[PDB]
């Protein structure tokens, strides 16, 4: 019995070819497998599963509203298109028309209200937001009304009346104890909750569709799937088509569009090294700066500027690289040398991107100095650049791909039970100090409550707010007291954020439509705005299991089940404890390398093994395993899979095994 | 009968078929594949860009490469000139390449100057003859033993060569004889294709596989699948590629297929006969020697075993491999890679050096139904290779010591840009399938 | 440089420090050179500042102090240009190799004027790369310590910015050792353990005492045996290295 | 108004004409060859600072 | 080198195997490489089996 070493490196994951030299070639021999010298080299995270899925709330934008769904007559053959409209969550009113004889009033809207789903199938004209009340949990308001001088509405939508497309008629009687003056020009805004789930949307685009037609969300399988409803006997489902909302929940064999994406770098997460925990938190937070960091560069003067960034949420890489811009450009004081900052999309990416920073003349940006930022908020390496007029970074960066991030994240492991928590912080409300109001749009700087200084509010158009007179300082606020502006409502005053078209957007500037007050005599005066905090969604599989998550991290390894995980509060908690251990490696025979091999060992599959090396080289020897070939051998392939059935990763490892063959 | 596989169907990955027993004798095979049309839409304009890399119109590796050939030929400023003073700088570069290589009069630059006439629009398409690309490996397996194997490479090169006139495989494999605009059109919506799969028993009638003399051994067909970034090619780099009834990014699990089996049936006096004494049938086996090209001489070591009838070789280029052009087998510049090739049998000359032309042309012409459109050599030591029942000729290459396929190439192949080209040599050999007692072996 | 190990991965870096300027007390300008004795910006003690003839430095105004500086306020020469002020160092004969003496061809100005007085000369920092292999794989870098156990792939790693960092964690546990018969010491052995090589193994030696007893190994030996020869191997092939200790084996004979 | 500038050492920067090719500036290709943002070439002991 | 030999001859290294090679570029058809010489550079490039 000769006994051989074989080596080999893999050119790809699980697989390893072996050459079989000519002097034992010959036919029908024994070979047992007496050792493997295994490299580990498998990292916790690879580069093949490094994502994570997540989602907060589906807002409803003009853009992303509707599902068309073309069905054709089982018996006539006749065409009808099928539009379900869901009802926005910010629609402006445009005017208020006063009392018909009967004290009705007509509210018409800037966009169609979509409150009033057609009559169809000898069915009436259904009110979609009145179902709102059995989708959504308890104490969720179905309907809000912004600018009443007494404050914000909630309206029972029952009272609501179909006029046309764009506008509700309302009984006076209903609304008259909050109705008492819409100012002059701003006729306010009617809002709708943000959907807390794929499923609740469904729910409701089911009952736009006067159930004819029923969409399921099926969290397991993170899928939806539309069935004919009540129309089932009578008509045929011919093709859906619609807006972004309807490309979205359907465009991906029923995966839904608007999960954001976090890439986690590939390394060793079991040895304490690296915390996953806090990596992933980083990651959820890309855009949320903790605290007052500076950026440090250099002009052709050999003259170092520091630029102290405001804390907070940035929401979009846009907005940081404009902050950026605003303040070198502020620093410098050099109308000479403008400095330029921006993010770059890649070509076909609608979310991957670079930072660039450019400048007519050559500048260093000292990334390598400790009082710098973390260079990688940036994607650059924590080195001076220097030299140069123009630097990109070097990491793409994700952009958000539909609405950034309204909550920011800590992420832990529970102690005792080594459960994974992905939890919201608690959203500390912003003061905003009063610069101006004009036309029903309330213009502030917002800052930071317990310093003072500026703070980047994370707040997008279309946000619900809600303002205070300015609170309390905290406990241990350091910053200097500040003057409250005092204003009086019955009800909690709301207003919507909006863009302003003519100036820059500088992250600490916020903009809202507010309801008709004597807002101007607070000009330079302090108020206190807050905004709804988000549910959470996770949506995280093994390997396998779903073709459009197939680089997660895998639900299994984070003590997750497959499927999507919802938390209404904005904390999510994984089912079991974490498991980042490395595994056992199941080693076998890839098909068709030979006609018959016989093994004393298989998997819990039935799929012959040779052997299975253990997860460390701590835990043993690897087992020996007998193997028979029937025919002459010239090369064989030795398959290496993980108990998941995922190929192993030798990150360019080397392997040897040594095998004894009968005579 | 369509009959679905027993494990998923994926780009990528490998899926086999229990095939069933629904009459007495499997005759016909096809690999029936539905590909989904397919779109295009840039990718800032995409919730999820994420997506595999597919090869780019506007990175034609396999021009870059043509061009990297040249350089050393380019007189004048290159660097610095505007794009069209490029092209004319390439096209004469191209004239005194071929001049100090091949001693060719020059071309005049405008007849060189193809403008293929591109859309002004976005698009994505499947590769060319697609059907074959899919195939990486098909395996034809009878009580858990390989009977034969059959690769995309060979599907290719056996319809070159064998594909009959009025019966050429086009549109059932997807093949628009390298025309990319009827790609593009084909590419747009679901298409539809029956993949033939030529085992021995798909030849001839009376090789039809024995069902009921086979009874105690299940038959499978095993399936390793093309990567999905190989079978597509877009207008642009910057572009996602997406399913064009589902709206979602393209993936993996959009591949679906089937097996499209007939069956025969007899009357039970035959049945009866052939399950009593069904006895052997002579098929053909397929062998494959796959090796990597560095160096303008290459020597291939035939390690084939059993009664060798014919053997075809090819190459590919790397450059043409990486811009998904998979079945062009022509050299630098659309040249013949091979200059001329010699076939040793114990360092004995058994075919002396002879020209590529007579290995392509008169080969095909003397032993095939016809000749090939591409690069593909052939050699016969049958008289007809093409007969299934009919032996007719072979080299017992279990009896040799070495077979040696010598080849002398083109200048400069597997060089630089094209360094790990591949030469593919496929045999066709004797075998006996025996059937008793109800068993195949 | 620095040479650390990631926390969390485990991989070597291999980074250039931060190169600091140095500042330069203005001794002579005579020919186009301009000598200058080197000091530390910090303390304000002599500097050696590692350059070498044909270096080329960026010469500026004396640059403020460093944070937490405790050496005296030196007066700074100023000079100004349209662009960066550069030189080239070079040897001169006539003066010893002080490593703190430092000698530059400067563009010609007023630098007589700042005699006595200091400016800051900076010199670019070079990329850095290295060549590691594992033993056998490269005749030339034979004594390698291997770049599997720094976690490098085999090959000339380079880093652009002076930082190298392994692909791999670093591997330096203990690893098996392959046990087999040295090749025409026996006409036939058979073994029932082989490596991934195909090797015939007599046994593995587990990577240390703790990971359990030597896996028993049967050998049959086909001849009369008067002496025998035992290979002890790494899984890289490299041949185990014993340091002058001793082994004992303990074999059971057939009857 | 041409300058020449004479150097202490062959300065390397035009490779010969060979085999029907024209004189061709080694340093011109230094810009496709390097780092984006190195300067091929650089003047010093202008009075204005390096060139 | 490459460049300044007109693409005549082409260096290339392979960082992998840590060795430089030489091969006829646009004179492989014309010329033979017969010799290599030259200074302290092409010494270090070449001497060492390429390393």
């Amino acid at each position: 019995m000769p006994s051989i070493a074989f080596s080999g490196i893999s050119t790809k994951p699980g697989e390893l070819e072996f050459h079989v030299p000519s002097v034992l070639s010959k036919h029908n021999r024994a070979g047992l497998l007496k050792s493997i010298d295994f490299p580990y080299s498998q990292r916790t995270i690879e580069s093949s599963w490094n994502k994570l899925h997540y989602m907060e709330s589906i807002r409803i934008t003009p853009e992303s509203r509707s599902v068309s769904v073309l069905l054709t007559d089982k018996e006539s053959g006749d065409r009808v298109e099928m539009l379900a409209m869901v009802p926005l969550t910010t629609n402006k009113i445009i005017e208020i028309s006063t009392a018909t004889t009967d004290g009705t009033i007509i509210l018409v809207t800037e966009e169609p209200h979509g409150f009033f789903a057609p009559g169809c199938f000898g069915k009436e004209v259904r009110n979609v937001i009145s179902s709102y009340k059995s989708i959504f949990p308890h104490g969720t308001p179905p309907f809000i009304l912004i600018h009443g001088s007494n404050g914000s509405v909630q309206v029972d939508p029952a009272l609501f009346e179909y006029n046309d497309e764009y506008s509700v008629k309302i009984k006076y009687t209903a609304i008259r104890t909050e109705f008492k003056l819409f100012g002059k020009g701003d006729h306010g805004w009617m809002v709708t909750p943000e959907f807390p789930t794929i499923s609740m949307l469904c729910q409701v685009i089911t009952n736009a569709m006067n159930s004819a037609i029923i969409f399921n969300h099926d969290d397991p399988a993170a899928r939806t799937r539309m069935y004919p409803g009540t129309c089932s006997n009578t008509h045929v489902i011919e093709s859906v088509s619609g807006d972004s909302l309807a490309k979205a929940l359907l465009g991906y064999d029923g995966v839904y569009a608007g999960w954001e994406e976090i890439t986690i770098p590939a390394g060793m997460y079991c040895y304490g090294e690296l915390d996953l925990s806090k990596m992933i938190a980083a990651k959820m937070n890309r855009w949320h700066i903790d605290r007052e960091s500076s950026i440090i560069f250099r002009g052709v003067s050999g003259y170092t500027w520091n630029v102290t960034l405001p804390s907070g949420n940035y929401g979009t890489p846009e907005k940081l690289a404009h902050c950026i811009q605003h303040m070198m450009n502020m620093t410098a004081k050099n109308r000479k040398n403008p400095y330029c900052v921006r993010f770059t999309l890649n070509e076909g990416s609608s979310h991957r991107g670079k930072f660039v920073f450019v400048a007519a003349e050559p500048f260093d940006l000292l990334f390598g100095d400790d009082e710098s930022i973390d260079p990688s908020i940036l994607g650059f390496e924590p080195v001076d650049h220097i030299g140069r007029n123009s630097y990109m970074s070097e990491n793409d960066l994700g952009a958000p791909l539909m609405k950034p991030n309204c909550n920011v994240y800590d992420v832990d492991e529970i102690p005792g039970t080594h459960q994974i928590r992905i939890g919201r912080r608690t959203r500390l409300a912003v003061d905003g100090k009063i610069r101006g109001y004009s036309g029903g749009t309330l213009r502030l700087n917002t800052v930071n409550r317990t310093t003072g200084a500026p703070k980047c509010h994370g707040m997008n158009k279309g946000d619900v707010v809600t303002l205070t007179t300015v609170m309390p300082a905290p406990d241990g606020a350091t910053g200097t007291k500040r003057e409250g502006f005092t204003f009086r409502a019955k009800n909690k005053i709301m207003g919507v954020v909006v863009a302003d078209e003519n100036e820059n957007p500088d992250a600490s500037s916020l903009h809202v439509s507010v309801p008709s007050m004597s807002w101007t005599l607070g000009i330079g005066s302090y108020i206190t705005i807050d905004s709804q905090a988000a549910p959470i969604s996770v949506a995280l599989f093994d390997p396998g299991k779903n073709q459009f998550f197939r680089d997660s991290i895998g639900a299994s390894r984070l003590g997750f089940s497959n499927g999507v995980s919802t938390g209404q509060h904005g904390v999510v908690v994984s089912q079991c404890a974490v498991n980042l251990e490395p595994r056992t490696v199941d080693v076998s025979f890839i098909e068709g390398s030979m006609t018959s091999a016989s093994t004393e060992m298989y998997n819990q599959n039935g799929k012959s093994l040779i052997t299975q090396v253990p997860s460390d080289r701590s835990s043993g020897p690897v087992p020996q395993g007998m193997v028979r070939f029937n025919n002459a051998l010239q090369q064989f392939k030795l398959e290496f899979t993980n108990p998941d059935g995922s190929p192993y990763h030798f990150n360019h490892a080397s392997l040897s095994l040594l095998m004894e063959f009968d005579d | 009968i369509n009959q679905p596989f027993t494990t998923q169907v994926q780009f990528g990955a490998e899926s086999h078929i229990t095939v069933n027993r629904q009459g007495d004798l499997l005759s016909w095979m096809y690999l029936k594949i539905v590909l989904p049309g397919l779109k295009v839409q840039n990718q800032a304009d995409t919730v999820q860009p994420t997506q595999q890399s597919f090869a780019s119109l506007d990175n034609d590796v396999a021009a870059q490469a043509d061009v990297s050939h040249v350089l050393p030929y380019i007189e004048g400023a290159y660097t610095e000139a505007s794009l069209n003073t490029k092209e004319q700088l390439i096209a004469e570069a191209k004239n005194s390449y071929e001049a100090a290589k091949y001693n060719a009069a020059p071309l005049p630059v405008a007849a060189q100057m193809q403008s293929t006439e591109m859309p002004d629009f976005d698009y994505a398409y499947w590769t060319e003859a697609i059907g074959f690309h899919l195939i990486k490996r098909a395996e034809f397996k009878v009580g858990g033993a390989t009977i034969d194997t059959i690769w995309s490479e060979l599907l290719f090169a056996m319809e070159e060569l064998m594909g009959r006139a009025g019966r050429r495989l086009t549109e059932t494999i997807g093949r628009t004889l390298r025309r990319p605009t009827e790609l593009m059109k084909a590419s747009r919506q679901e298409q539809i294709l029956y993949v033939p799969l030529p085992w021995y028993f798909t030849k001839h009638p009376s090789l039809a596989f024995p069902l009921v003399a086979a009874t105690y051994h299940n038959i499978q067909l095993w399936v390793q699948w093309a990567q999905l970034n190989s079978c597509i090619i877009k207008s642009r780099s910057n572009l996602v590629v997406l399913h064009a009834e589902r709206n979602v990014p393209i993936s993996d699990d959009h591949l679906r297929a089937s097996l499209e089996c007939t069956y025969v049936h007899l009357e039970a006096a035959e049945r009866d006969a052939l399950t009593a004494n069904a006895g052997t049938q002579l098929i053909v086996q397929h062998q494959a020697h796959l090796q990597q090209v560095s160096s303008n001489n290459v020597t291939a070591r035939l390690n084939f075993n059993f009664p060798v009838l014919e053997f075809y070789y090819f190459l590919r280029r790397k450059a043409n491999k990486d811009a998904g052009d998979h079945f062009n087998f022509s050299g630098i510049g659309g040249r013949d890679p091979v200059v001329s090739a010699e076939l040793l049998f114990n360092n004995t000359a058994r075919v002396t050096q002879k020209p590529a032309v007579w290995w392509r042309a008169v080969q095909a012409l003397q032993f095939h139904s016809s000749a090939p459109l591409t690069n593909i050599y052939s050699y016969s030591f049958s008289l007809s290779p093409e007969d299934p029942i009919t032996p007719s000729g072979s080299a017992n290459f279990s009896r040799l010591d070495s077979v040696e396929l010598a080849l002398t190439l083109q200048d400069d192949f597997g060089a630089a840009h094209d360094a790990n080209s591949e030469l593919f040599v496929f045999a066709r050999s004797y075998n006996i399938l025996k059937f008793t007692n109800g068993l195949a072996g």
